[PDB]
RNA sequence: GCCCGGAUAGCUCAGGGUAGAGCAGGGGAUUGAAAAUCCCCGUGUCCUUGGUUCGAUUCCGAGUCCGGGCACCA
RNA sequence: GGGCCUGACUGCGAGGCCUGCAAGCCGAGCAGGGGCGAAAGCCGGGCCUAGUGAACCGGUGGUCCCGUGUGGAAGGGCCAU
RNA sequence: UGGUGUUGGCUCUUGGUCGCGCCUGCGUAGGAUAGGUGGGAGCCUGUGAACCCCCGCCUCCGGGUGGGGGGGAGGCGCCGG
RNA sequence: GGGGGGAACCUGGGGAACUGAAACAUCUCAGUACCCAGAGGAGAGGAAAGAGAAAUCGACUCCCUGAGUAGCGGCGAGCGA
């Protein structure tokens, strides 16, 4: 790992868990890259990868997202995850918790009707190329 | 009976309900059963299905 | 195995009751009784030796109240146990229970 | 009743990119014979259907049948 | 032999056959919702007489009747198998 | 005969599994050791690139991979076959 | 101070079988007979970590009732607050 990168890892601490706002006060602090990075917000859905029937599919129009308007279209992978872009390291924080939170209410919405587990397993916002923090959805 | 030819019930397909017994011959007849059945449930006749008893 | 000299524990009398078939709650037509016959339950009968007054004590105790045995030496200091033989020693020991 | 399982060519069999292996059968070499050995060749929705993947005997659902396991029987 | 179909109905059931009990059997008619028929009508399986097994215990599906101070739940009842 | 009590000390070798760190994944066309996808036109370098030396080593034998000595300005992608 | 004895009565520790179930094993007889320890003129029990549905009662013992009720039960025979 780069400097750069080496330096962002101390304002995080993984045990912690953050709050959607408390991760969209931070992103800023760790959009360290010469140019408007992104945001991100990767989950983990707690369903089954291989099969159908329960697959997570679907589109999100964010109130604000992008800068790039919304309609974002989200699609688990092979394994038990799912990505998407919430918007634009610049944002006014209040802007981005805005979009995370809506986003992640579009995954809840596209949740199977047989799924076991917790669904969201987990869910992590970040940048381009700065580290990551969990979130409590 | 025997083990093909079997026992079965006939559940109404709108309410669901098993309303009537019934036996069939399982090689004469792979086929689940659909019989037009009276539902005193639904209390009019209804397309019935072959259940397992 | 006989009594426990901390506690008076001492054997009971238990059934034993040999079951058949298959549980009510499992889906079973129930449960039956094949036979019952008596039989004993004996405490956990075992040694504690202790040194107390530099004389070797030695109790038959329930293993559950062996600590109590220790107890029981602690709560010795405050007495006056010297010249005593073994027997006597153990006599005022007990006392304190 | 529930749980674990095998199905791949005539018989027996091991196996996310594929389709082969043993001897049975046939042709050839050899032999006095029977063999053994040796060289070639076949004999496939990989039980069924439906679904992933760019595609699959391979992953999954559903079926059908034999194999096994445990339990119960008023 | 063919066409249409599912009455191989649901709720009842006058009246009988048979009969030590319990069973077994036949049944017109009325209501509901049907089939076939122009209709009269017929159909509550099968030309008939064997193809069967009381209760107890328990499975499953409904029902929503009981629910141990109360709300629920456990468990049970009732209908069906 | 398994678990457990009465039942303690010291080591050595280990597996299950929770976490984090970090590499391993090679049909065929090809710069060649393609994990699935979403992000991403820039990022790896004075917190020292390019090869050079010991290599923990893994290997499908072409390579992947990781600490440190030499090390003082060029490597790796969108391109696009 | 103990020790031993006392017709029955009492409390504790232990604890059968015939029999009944028109066979028998759970169940019954029955915690009975009996053995043992300990009491006394009685013994046991006794002043709520109770009852149990009344915003209730108020230690224990004994009789009547509740009641062959509630329930328990190879839901059998029977058992029984
Ligand atoms: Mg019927
Ligand atoms: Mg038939
Ligand atoms: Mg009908
Ligand atoms: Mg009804
Ligand atoms: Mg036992
Ligand atoms: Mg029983
Ligand atoms: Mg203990
Ligand atoms: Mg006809
Ligand atoms: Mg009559
Ligand atoms: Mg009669
Ligand atoms: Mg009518
Ligand atoms: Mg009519
Ligand atoms: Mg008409
Ligand atoms: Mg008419
Ligand atoms: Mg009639
Ligand atoms: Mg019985
Ligand atoms: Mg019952
Ligand atoms: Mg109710
Ligand atoms: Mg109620
Ligand atoms: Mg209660
Ligand atoms: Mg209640
Ligand atoms: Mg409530
Ligand atoms: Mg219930
Ligand atoms: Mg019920
Ligand atoms: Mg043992
Ligand atoms: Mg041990
Ligand atoms: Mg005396
Ligand atoms: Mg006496
Ligand atoms: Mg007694
Ligand atoms: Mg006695
Ligand atoms: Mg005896
Ligand atoms: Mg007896
Ligand atoms: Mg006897
Ligand atoms: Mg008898
Ligand atoms: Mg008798
Ligand atoms: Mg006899
Ligand atoms: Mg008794
Ligand atoms: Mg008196
Ligand atoms: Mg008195
Ligand atoms: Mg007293
Ligand atoms: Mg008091
Ligand atoms: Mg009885
Ligand atoms: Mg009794
Ligand atoms: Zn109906």
């Amino acid at each position: 790992h780069g400097k750069r990168y080496r330096a962002l890892l101390e304002k995080v601490d993984p045990n912690k868990v953050y709050t959607i706002d408390e991760a969209a006060r931070l992103v800023k602090e760790l959009a360290t890259a010469k140019f408007d990075e992104t945001v991100e917000v990767h989950a983990k859905l707690g369903i089954d990868p291989r099969r159908s029937d329960q697959n997570v599919r679907g589109t999100v129009s964010l109130p604000h997202g992008l800068g790039k308007a919304g309609r974002i279209e989200f699609r688990n992978d092979k394994t038990g995850a799912i990505h998407a872009p919430v918007g634009k390291a610049s944002f006014p924080p209040e802007k981005l918790a805005d979009n995370i939170r809506a986003f992640i209410r579009a995954l809840e919405a596209h949740k199977p009707e047989g799924a076991k587990g917790t669904f969201l397993r987990s869910v992590y916002v970040t940048t381009t190329m700065g580290p990551s923090v969990r979130i409590n959805p | 009976a025997s083990e093909v030819r079997i026992k079965l019930l006939l559940e109404c397909t709108e309410c669901k309900r098993r309303n009537y017994a019934t036996e069939k011959n399982k090689r004469n007849t792979p086929n689940k059963l659909e019989l037009r059945k009276y539902c005193p449930w639904c209390r009019k006749h209804t397309v019935h299905r072959e259940v397992k008893i | 195995s006989k009594v426990c000299e901390i506690s008076g524990k001492r054997p009971i009398v238990a059934n034993s009751i040999q079951r058949r078939g298959k549980a009510k709650r499992e889906g079973g037509v129930g449960k039956k009784t094949t036979g019952i016959s008596k039989r004993r339950q004996y405490p956990n009968l075992q040694k504690v030796r202790v040194r107390v007054a530099g004389q070797e004590i030695t109790f038959r105790v329930a293993a559950s109240h062996i600590p109590k045995v220790y107890e029981l030496v602690e709560r010795a200091k405050g007495l006056k146990l010297e010249g005593l033989s073994p027997k006597e020693i153990k006599k005022e020991l007990l006392k304190l229970l």
